[PDB]
């Protein structure tokens, strides 16, 4: 399949030392088996 | 080492948890008689029980009420203390009965309140319980404290993950300048709401200490005025009173009270300390500049603006008025009612002589005339009032455009009602056009002054919901978001509704909305993860200029607290111009400016001069102005000669000549009596006053070369309606 | 002339005391400094014709000195062989910026003119460039307040005020000595100029400028005052003069005579024939009676600064400033060291307190005492005949 180009993304928000502390108040806030046959047709890929 | 004594005693520790109970607590309870010493650190029982920690730990483990027991887990405790044994073990030995600290150390009680707190750090809402005898604790260490001067770390605890209030209440009395200026200082660097926590709790502090000329100015950092009407109400001194509404207006005997809360004598007080070191002089340009140590309108604006900002407010003109051409609107009628400001006396003669006079240029100046004289003074007999209500309803430009920033002008941060119902119907201007639109806005939200109104905010919401596709994305329409962020300032994560109500509105356009929204809300208290924000939208490339413009201009807001903060904001600043887009370029200098305004340090003054000769004359422009916003109200030195160095340079560029000669004006202006520093208290208040017009200020300079080369000019006298004196 | 350089210094948390204030704050520059890195790293990694222009030019570009340009496409230039060449001039050089003694590049095989290198500096005056912002502001230099003041007048106020004197014409002062005896603060008053001076700062040894080769002193020296003007407003700090310093005498030796002409190539900077433009130069010297009056001349100096010992008052405010940041016991008066008129330094006073913390750490203990005090004095303090006055 056609590699979908990712979005350049970048590196994350790091540790401001209260990041964690908002995100944490934020929160609180807020609170098939396979077959067993093939049935190839006549002229058959049989390896 | 280890002396023979030390061994002996050595041993004596090993025959003790070698070997009923009752003499194995007493003496190994009395040897932290080595913590309890005055005088000495390394308790030797403590390292040298090191080996015996396991032994004891799980003794205690195996161990059962009765006569031991009890004073074995004080010994097991501070072993913890020095080595594991966390606050489970600390509040069994507590609950064995030993709480009071006093045969135990300072070093015992710092270890125990850290263990405290981080227990409660490490627990949730859940398990509340469990804080109730930690609670008690708190209550039990903190007059220890106070007792040995170790005020720092009882305000630690305090702060603690949350606010307390019953320490400083009980924290005595007379020896409260640490728990004012260090928690005044904590209180300043504060990341969350918690912060007003600490503002009312220090206000309490200096109420039960009946001397509260701090929360004097605490007031408005607690943005209630339900808690100003409640700090004015007792009053019990004249005296204090009449400082008290000095501040006010600033910021029993009712005959006065109001009177100084409108300041209708802070005129008086003026001239009279201008009287102090006289400088009532009636001057010309060039002496304000020095021409002579080197008729376009274009010069007479700049000589309009300079003489202005100069003569502000010393009451001293169709004659030099009259050289006008095209874009010769109405700056230099504004410039003499400026001039005129504060001084009503002769200000109605004044205006109503020069008003009775010729077209739209001669009448909106005299009607702002009227409105930026009116501004800083208020009085029961309204000024001006009738005027703008009754002239100029008629939809069209220069009129009312006019106008409306003339009632901003008289009745900024007021909230007053009855100018509310004036300005928020008169607000449609569908009718009307784009750029009085923007005014009306301007005003409206010059007026709230961050109050919240919910009707100006609707009126506000649904002209921006009145949309037209071509005419937002061209120019003049920026002021809707411009007012929304002056009636919502500093209200914390109360915008969450606007923004998601905003985010209707069309992709390429409220970028701008919902930053200088966000901008004009929190702002000054400095919040690390909201710079991170503003920093990150500002470094999304895009192959929105505006729109890392307000971000740059939010960093700029966000960072005039914390002195600490607005140097790093200086150094992130130059980053963003080194490795920058024009617009980020442009913007900068608009944050350079907010940072430090009428502060001229050497350090922005270079790197702004660095700078200015680019090839981009926005960039330019930007830099130029940015000089003159430093300067502003200082006369500084070096600043004008650089200046004139900088002009010289550009000798025959017009724009670029016109601009550099404002920056001097604004070197030269107020003399030195009036500064557009923000925080006039303690260097400690997002003054609700002048930051509507500084920020009006820099938004429409986030784009000079189309507003301020176009049509409108009222941002500078926006600028002095943001003037104030230092005095 | 490009303008001043300084140096970056971030800011200063107010408290030292151990408090959650400083924690607090120091997080704060942790924060902001984390989001300048994260801006770089981010906008920098998450974000053609000079490019193949630059490939022809030479890649292992040369460099030589320019000599006699001639006509407009083809100049002189040198190597550093002895010889030199009728080079050249490629359509990629600014122009107008070549002129003779000027530092040239060259390419490897054309040998033609292909740069300029407007940027040559000896590496032995860029080496001792000032780029750090030490931290010694004027709040740990214990009294001296008159000193002070006088070299707040000679470097900061023709910065931060250049209306004063403006105002009156007068011209500020240009030089300022440093000297006196063995450990006064001639050093830390020069810290702190650097400190809060947003100009330029130059270290600068005595030592320094006496060179091996003949006559490399007196060019050392001029590459060193070229690049103060050249390069800011800029304050350059010769410490320990005394070494070049000392009075031209008639001598017999070849390098006697040569440092006499580095001291004559400074004299000739600092008020030569053609003029000064704003560096000031900061001098210091433990002996001022040992100089030529060519240096201690009051238009190339125009102050000079005694750091007498330091007076009672200062002493006290010293063991103030150096006792601060430790833990005291209550049974300490710093009166015992005060009173008793014992020459003491404020090196001394620095030493006398590490040496009495030093003396409790030994005594298994963090905080100290006045016996220990009493027993760091002694042990440190280093160093007319009785009855032969009154
Ligand atoms: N007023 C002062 N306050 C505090 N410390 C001082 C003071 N004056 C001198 N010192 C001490 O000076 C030491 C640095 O040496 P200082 O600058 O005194 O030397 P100097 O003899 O004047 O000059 P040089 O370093 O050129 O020999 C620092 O440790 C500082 O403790
Ligand atoms: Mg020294």
């Amino acid at each position: 399949e056609v590699p979908k180009e990712k979005e350049k993304e970048k590196v994350s928000t790091a540790v401001l030392s209260i990041t964690a502390k908002a995100k944490k108040k934020e929160k609180e806030k807020e609170k098939e088996p396979e077959p067993n046959f093939q049935l190839l047709d006549n002229p058959a890929r049989v390896m | 080492e280890l002396s023979e004594e030390d061994k002996q005693l050595q041993d004596e520790l090993e025959m003790l948890v070698e070997r009923l109970y009752r003499p194995a607590l007493e003496e190994l309870r009395r040897q932290i008689r080595s913590s309890t010493t005055s005088m000495t650190s390394v308790p030797k029982p403590l390292k040298f029980l090191r080996p015996h920690y396991g032994k004891l730990k799980e003794i205690y483990e195996n161990m059962a009420p009765g006569e031991n027991k009890r004073f074995a887990a004080d010994i097991i405790s501070v072993l913890a203390m020095t080595m594991s044994g966390e606050r489970e073990c600390l509040k069994y030995r507590l609950v064995g009965s030993q709480e009071e600290l006093a045969s135990w150390g300072h070093e015992y009680v710092r270890h125990l309140a850290g263990e405290v707190a981080k227990e409660w750090q490490e627990l949730d809402d859940a398990e509340k319980v469990q804080r109730e005898p930690l609670l008690t604790l708190v209550k039990e260490i903190v007059p220890y404290n106070m007792a040995h001067n170790a005020e720092h770390e009882a305000c630690d605890l305090l702060m603690e993950i949350e606010q307390v209030d019953m320490l400083e209440k009980d924290i005595d009395e007379n020896a409260y300048a640490k728990v004012c200026l260090y928690l005044t200082s904590c209180v300043n660097y504060v990341p969350e709401p918690e912060n007003s926590a600490l503002l009312r709790c220090a206000l309490g502090v200096f109420r039960k200490f009946s001397r509260f000329p701090e929360a004097l100015r605490l007031a408005l950092m607690l943005n209630d005025m339900e808690l100003v009407e409640d700090i004015f109400t007792s009053c019990k001194d004249v005296v204090v009173q009449k400082q008290m509404a000095f501040m006010l207006g600033r910021h029993e005997e009712y005959e006065d009270l109001t009177e100084i809360m409108s300041n209708v004598q802070l005129n008086s007080n003026f001239l009279a300390l201008a009287r102090e070191l006289d400088i009532m002089e009636p001057k010309v340009p060039d002496d304000i500049y020095k021409t002579h140590l080197e008729d376009s309108a274009r010069m007479n604006l700049a000589s309009s603006f300079v003489n202005g900002f100069v003569n502000a407010a010393f009451g001293q003109g169709n004659k030099w008025l009259y050289k006008n051409k095209d874009h010769g609107m109405l700056s230099a009628a504004a410039s003499l009612g400026m001039i005129l400001l504060w001084d009503v006396d002769g200000g109605l003669t004044q205006i109503d002589k020069y008003l009775y006079s010729s077209e739209d240029y001669i009448k909106s100046g005299a009607l702002l005339a009227c409105g930026i004289v009116n501004s800083g003074v208020r009085n029961e007999c309204d000024p001006a009032l009738a005027l703008l209500s009754d002239y100029v309803l008629h939809n069209s430009n220069t009129m009312r455009l006019g106008s409306i920033f003339g009632l901003g002008l008289a009745y900024a941060g007021s909230n007053r009602e009855d100018v509310l119902t004036l300005l928020l119907p008169v607000m449609g201007d569908s009718k009307s056009s784009m750029e009085v639109a923007g005014v009306t806005a301007l005003a409206c939200g010059m007026i709230a002054v961050g109050s919240c109104n919910g009707d100006v905010t609707s009126t506000i919401l649904q002209t921006i919901m009145e949309k037209s596709e071509t005419e937002l994305k061209d120019t003049y329409a920026r002021w809707l978001p411009l007012g929304l962020g002056l009636n919502h300032l500093g209200k914390g994560e109360a915008i969450e509704a606007i923004l998601a109500a905003l985010e209707v509105v069309s992709e390429p356009f409220r970028s701008f909305a919902n930053t200088l929204v966000d901008v004009c809300a929190y702002a000054g208290s400095g919040n690390v993860l909201k710079v991170q924000q503003l920093l990150h939208i500002c470094s999304e490339h895009f192959d929105m200029g505006a729109h890392q413009g307000v971000a740059v201009l939010g960093i700029a807001l966000i960072a005039m607290g914390e002195e600490i903060g607005a140097e790093m904001a200086l150094r992130t600043f130059g980053h963003l111009l080194r490795y920058g887009e024009p617009t980020l370029r442009r913007a900068v200098p608009l944050a350079l400016a907010l940072i430090s305004v009428s502060n001229p340090r050497l350090n922005i003054l270079d790197t702004l001069s660095k700078f200015s000769h680019d090839a981009d004359p926005e960039v330019s422009y930007n830099s130029i102005f940015a000089m003159g916003m430093v300067g502003s109200g200082t006369n500084n030195a070096r600043l004008a000669a650089m200046l004139r160095q900088l002009a010289q340079y550009h000798a025959k560029d017009p724009n670029n000549l016109f601009m550099v000669r404002l920056a001097q004006g604004l070197t030269h202006l107020g003399k030195g009596t009036l500064t557009l520093c923000p925080y006039h208290s303690d260097r400690q208040l997002m003054s609700q006053v002048a930051v509507a017009g500084l920020l009006t200020v820099l938004v429409s300079f986030l784009d000079v070369r189309n507003i301020i080369l176009g049509k409108s000019h009222y941002v500078l006298y926006g600028l002095v309606a943001a003037m104030q004196p230092r005095m | 002339t490009k303008g001043p350089d300084a140096a970056s210094k971030l800011p200063l948390v107010t408290p030292h005391t151990q408090c959650r204030l400083k924690l607090l704050k120091l997080e704060r520059i942790k924060d902001y400094l984390l989001m300048e890195e994260e801006f770089i790293r981010n906008q920098e990694q998450m974000k053609e014709e000079r490019s193949k222009v630059d490939d022809l030019r030479g890649t292992p570009m040369s460099v030589g000195t320019l000599e006699e340009i001639i006509d407009d496409n083809h100049a002189i230039v040198s190597t550093s062989v002895g010889s030199e060449h009728y080079v050249s001039i490629l359509s990629f050089v600014d122009k107008d910026l070549l002129e003779p003694g000027c530092s040239v590049l060259l390419n490897h095989k054309v040998h033609a003119v292909i740069g300029v290198l407007m940027d040559d500096t000896d590496p032995l005056v860029t080496v001792m460039k000032v780029e750090k912002a030490p931290q010694e502001t004027y709040a740990d230099i214990g009294g001296l307040d008159n000193q002070i003041q006088e070299i707040k007048e000679s470097v900061e106020l023709p910065l931060t005020h250049p209306e004063y004197y403006e105002e009156m014409g007068i011209k500020p002062p240009k030089g300022v000595i440093l000297y006196g005896p063995p450990g006064t603060g001639k050093t830390l008053l020069a810290k702190a100029v650097a400190n809060q001076t947003s100009a330029t700062f130059l270290r600068v040894v005595g030592s320094e400028l006496i060179q091996k080769y003949l006559g490399d002193g007196p060019k050392l020296v001029r590459e060193l005052f070229r690049v103060a003007e050249e390069h800011a407003p800029s304050i350059v700090f010769i410490d320990e003069i005394d070494a070049i310093g000392t009075k031209r005498y008639d001598s017999n030796s070849g390098g006697e005579r040569e440092i006499q002409r580095t001291m004559l190539e400074l004299l000739n900077q600092l008020d030569g024939f053609d003029s000064r433009g704003d560096v000031k130069v900061i001098m210091a010297t433990n002996r001022i009676e040992t100089l030529d009056p060519a240096l201690i001349r009051p238009g190339r100096i125009d102050r000079k600064i005694e750091f007498p010992l330091p007076d009672e008052k200062t002493k006290k405010r010293i063991f103030q400033i150096h006792t601060s940041r430790m833990t005291l016991a209550d049974d300490v008066t710093l009166d015992d060291l005060i009173m008793a008129k014992d020459d003491l330094s404020g090196a001394d006073i620095k030493a006398i307190c590490t040496e009495a913390g030093l003396m409790a750490l030994r005594e298994r203990r963090m905080k100290v005492t006045n016996e220990d005090f009493k027993k760091s004095k002694e042990n440190v303090l280093y160093k007319t005949p009785e009855g032969l006055y009154l």
